[PDB]
């Protein structure tokens, strides 16, 4: 109602959007301005920490590079002795010079060559002035076979500018006094027609080049087009000469930077295509582990569905792409003027030398450039809901966080983007799990629980199960997450460093962090929870930690630790004394690859809980007889005479457990 | 939050994308290119719709 500005490109949308791109500008916020401050004093403190860090102690790292630099002092030492050499060898012959033709001295009775020509010395400016081959030799051109537009009408352009047009006559020389009123005003009036030749060829053959699209993307049209203009870009006058040829390869090519980055921008969203829920796959790294090892090995490495491209081919596709937009768009360093370097006269060392490469190549510059926004932010915000990765994808986004170091291109500061796709990619490094461990141990303690509220008796009548799951089958994601951590996180890899590995420390938090979720295993350690606790563990801990790569050993057997302690205890009214600990406490959990009759779900022969309890009460708990029993076998008195022929001092041991809590001759000597 | 509270008011969608009319031809007095702005319009749309 009361229409605002004309909001036209004011200092914001250079990277606004990627600074707001902090966390979300979804509504809004000014809460979020607030977390734009404490962002702002987190990189306070890590310049601060740069400061001091670089302030002395890399002041003398800096000093660590005046080895290399006080050397090239050190050189340039032996310079400042071949520059007092030459200094003195020149300093006293010239001397003997002021001595020697200074005789009279006197420059005009001694050395008159200028004194008898204090302007006749300098008057080779008879060039003047105007323009016959400025337009006669160049139509628009006359050029393109290194031809009199561009070896001469380009040098008589040079020359349009060999004449200094405001340093017309100092009139005592008088030069160019009224020469000087239209040589390159009739030479940039021509030139200024070639100059609106070359537009309209900038902006019709980069049209053209907007035609060209050749092969993903490519704009090699526009590369062999750029060859045509690296003759516009030379053209030594020099060659904007009001920031025009420039113009004609940036203000022409700002629209045409959006042909090539709309071009990109409809191009590169369009691979799209997941899965839906992968719990197979967990079953073969779930079924690794049960075939394992103990076994052949199971998995292959397997899968890690992951590990086929879905997103590592834009690792070399849309890094290639933002490699176009920074590595092609290092080829419009062949296109920027082009590089506006060489020809000098005006078009004559690039009237030979007009064939760049560019891309990459090294690094000692200073330079700025663009038309690499939309490719980061689609690569990125194209990789953002992804939550498999970056686990197995660690050497991946940090191949792509340590990708290109030597180059002087902006593909560092995408590599950084890159790493932003490491590190501002957020907590996955996913320890949000761990508080999904702590926080869905007890929130979700009311399901798993309410079948085993009594879990390892049946005192308040519960079966001893919970389950392991989060992180149960993630387990199995441990050898998924850690198996495409060497086949896919490789084939990931670039320049420096980039894998070369040299990195992946995520990958040691899948040893440190998941040995603190594995702790939040040990906050989560029932006898299928025990036997689930120490299963899935060691369901990771077959074959992933020992390849020794984990750090949960001390959880395995914390958690197992709490296996015997609490299979012993769902089995406290069984085993008593071995009858039961062999195959009805532990292999109610190795065969399985209310706690008194709850172990019957697999129940590992012999002597299994359904007979411990009841063929032990049935005329065996003081004999077949009393005291002792004829029966030592293996079929029914395990239960029963054979249990008491592996407990038979446990008989008058058990006995004893009477005499602590509320002398033993006639129990312990004559028991019969 | 104004939308489904009462009518918006209506003035809370009336006089707010009135007053909001007015930096919403911030985003239209010109465009180019804020895609800040025009994802602020944008929504205004949506949600007006």
């Amino acid at each position: 109602e009361s229409k605002e500005e004309i909001k036209t490109m004011e200092n914001i949308d250079d990277e606004v959007l990627l600074e707001i791109l902090t966390d979300i500008n979804w509504s809004i916020e000014d809460d979020a301005d607030s977390m734009i401050e404490r962002i702002d004093l987190r990189l306070a403190e890590t310049e601060y920490l740069f400061n001091q860090n670089l302030l002395s102690l890399q002041k003398i790292g800096p000093n660590i590079r005046p080895y290399e630099d006080k050397v090239n002092d050190e050189c340039h030492r032996i310079i400042p002795t071949l520059s007092l050499f030459l200094m003195e060898m020149s300093n006293f012959s010239n001397d003997i010079e002021n001595v020697e033709s200074q005789d009279n001295g006197l420059q005009v009775e001694s050395a008159n060559k200028k004194l008898l020509w204090n302007t006749l010395d300098e008057l080779l400016k008879t060039v003047s002035l105007d323009e016959i081959s400025l337009n006669q030799l160049l139509e628009c051109p006359i050029r393109e076979k290194n031809l009199p537009w561009m070896e001469n009408q380009l040098n008589l352009l040079l020359k349009a500018f060999q004449a200094i047009g405001s340093d017309g006559n100092e009139v005592e020389y008088n030069l160019r006094e009224i020469s000087g009123l239209k040589q390159r005003l009739q030479f940039y009036e021509k030139v200024t027609k070639i100059f609106l030749n070359r537009i309209v060829e900038e902006m019709q053959k980069k049209f053209s080049n907007i035609r060209g699209q050749d092969i993903s993307h490519d704009q090699m049209i526009r590369i062999l087009t750029t060859l045509l203009i690296f003759s516009p870009l030379i053209l030594f006058c020099k060659e904007i000469s009001q920031k025009s040829y420039q113009a004609i390869v940036e203000n022409w090519n700002v629209s045409i930077q959006p042909v090539y980055m709309e071009l990109w921008t409809k191009k590169i969203s369009q691979l799209q295509g997941i899965d839906t829920n992968d719990e197979k796959m967990n079953e073969l790294s779930l079924s690794q582990l049960l075939n394992e090892w103990d076994t052949f090995r199971k998995e292959r490495k397997t899968n890690d569905i992951n590990p086929v491209f879905k997103n590592s081919f834009s690792l070399l596709t849309e890094c290639l792409q933002t490699m176009r937009q920074e590595c092609i768009v290092y080829q419009n360093f062949v296109e920027v003027f082009f590089h506006i370097s060489s020809k000098h006269n005006f078009e004559e060392y690039i009237k030979h030398f007009n064939d760049p490469d560019a891309p990459p190549i090294l690094l000692d510059t200073v330079k700025v450039m663009q038309s690499d926004r939309e490719a980061a932010v689609i690569e990125t915000q194209l990789v953002s809901r992804i939550f498999q990765p970056i686990v197995t994808r660690l050497s991946s986004y940090f191949v792509e966080l340590v990708k290109a170091e030597p180059t002087v291109a902006p593909a560092l500061t995408f590599y950084l983007e890159n790493e932003i796709k490491s590190l501002e990619s957020s907590n996955h490094e996913f320890l949000l799990s761990a508080v999904t461990r702590m926080y869905t141990q007890i929130k979700q303690v009311w399901s798993d629980n309410v079948e085993e509220q009594v879990l390892h008796f049946e005192r308040i009548s519960n079966a001893t199960t919970n389950g392991e799951i989060l992180p149960g089958i993630l387990d199995l994601p441990v050898g998924l997450k850690n198996s495409e951590d060497l086949f896919q996180f490789a084939k990931r890899s670039m320049d420096i460093k980039d894998t070369d590995e040299g990195y992946e420390s995520i990958e040691l938090m899948n040893s440190s962090f998941r040995k603190l979720s594995i702790a939040a295993t040990r906050s989560i350690t029932d006898y299928m929870e025990t036997i689930s606790l120490l299963v899935n563990s060691n369901w990771l801990t077959e074959m992933l930690s020992m390849d020794g790569i984990f750090d949960t050993s001390l959880q395995n057997v914390k958690k197992v630790f709490d296996v015997e302690k609490e299979s012993y205890a769902s089995f406290l009214l069984r085993d008593t004394m071995p009858k039961l600990t062999a195959f009805v406490y532990g292999v109610s959990n190795i065969i399985e690859n209310r706690q008194n009759l709850e172990n019957i779900l697999l129940a590992y022969t012999s002597h299994e809980i359904e007979t411990l309890v009841k063929r032990l009460h049935t005329h065996m708990v003081n004999d077949f007889g009393y005291h002792q029993e004829n029966a030592i076998n293996n079929v029914l008195c395990d239960k029963l005479w054979s249990c008491i022929q592996g407990q038979t001092v446990s008989l008058y041991l058990k006995l004893y457990t009477v005499i602590d809590k509320h002398k033993n001759d006639i129990i312990s000597a004559f028991e019969e | 939050k104004r939308c489904l509270t009462n009518n918006d008011f209506n003035e809370f969608i009336i006089e707010y994308s009135k007053g909001l009319t007015l930096r919403r031809r911030f985003n239209q007095s010109s465009d180019a290119s804020q895609s800040l702005v025009i994802k602020r319009i944008w929504t205004q749309i949506e949600n007006l719709l």
